[PDB]
RNA sequence: AAUUUCUACUAAGUGUAGAUCGGUC
RNA sequence: AAUUUCUACUAAGUGUAGAUCGGUC
């Protein structure tokens, strides 16, 4: 170890209102065209950011 | 209340247009989440109610680069259609595809989507 | 113009209005055939514009059958939705998910389909 | 498109693949 | 929900697993 241990706390940017999803049960597509797979389905919400 | 409800009417005349883009908006999502990112096409973007069936190829807004992420508004959840990479921060909530690349398009390309897979 | 332009106005409302139910038929649809089978709303059918926001339980008509064999009717595109098993043959393309058996039952639970799993 | 921050993903289901010493223009 | 006809399916992607002889209230 060495000293000078620096916490640092960080506030918020995004707010409430301009939040997107990837919701629950929802077949979205895939970006990489070297996917075996086509689409993918989750069970619970994927946020952005 | 003469004028008022004129106006009302008016606002309801652009309300099931509205609605009318956004059940294409919802189908055209359903098609468009359908595809693999390479058979997407040259979409045209507007934050403005758009009416494919009463689209007009005046104005230099018109651009023709290939849509994706089209995902939700998690306060009202909604289609949301970045029209470059992932990287470039240019959500809209108005779309409408035409034929290809940019420089006088031609013209609507309505329901093909279909055929682009 | 006097009396025909007022009905016409109301047609117009009627228009936006089923193109609501249409929209919530669509959004509806794809989270309805998003569920296996067995966690599916015990739904309401009808053949008519069935409005669940304006939604009145005063018919003898209610019914809480268990939805299945939602598909696409491409005649003119429209979302069927069977209401029995495949041999009951009783397609219906007017929905409103509720919970249960039958008899003076939940009235519309509306905008709750991802709490259905 | 979820991270200690950055980038390309969904990648076996609130993550996965890498990289990062430093407060200063 | 695709069949020689019927049924349970989607079952590796214009199909899979079975069964069916007679014309006749
Ligand atoms: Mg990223
Ligand atoms: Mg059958």
């Amino acid at each position: 170890l060495s000293g000078g241990a620096e916490l640092f706390m960080r506030r918020a940017s995004l707010k409430k209102e301009e939040l997107v999803v990837h919701p629950a049960n929802s077949p979205i597509a895939n970006k990489n065209p070297d996917n075996p797979k086509k689409t993918t389905t989750l069970s619970y919400d994927v946020y952005k950011d | 209340h003469n004028d008022e409800m004129y106006l009302v009417v008016q606002a309801l005349i652009r309300a099931c247009i509205i609605k009318e883009i956004d059940l294409y908006t919802e189908q055209l999502y359903n098609i468009i989440k359908s595809l693999p990112y390479d058979k997407r096409p040259n979409v045209v973007y507007s934050d403005q109610p758009l009416d494919p069936n009463n689209l007009d190829l005046s104005e230099p807004e018109l651009w023709a680069e290939q849509v994706g992420e089209c995902m939700r508004y998690a306060h009202n959840d909604q289609p949301c259609f970045y029209i470059g990479s992932t990287k470039r921060e240019l959500r809209v909530n108005y779309i409408v595809p035409v034929i290809g690349v940019r420089d006088e398009i031609e013209r609507v390309m309505t329901l093909e989507e279909v055929r682009n897979l």
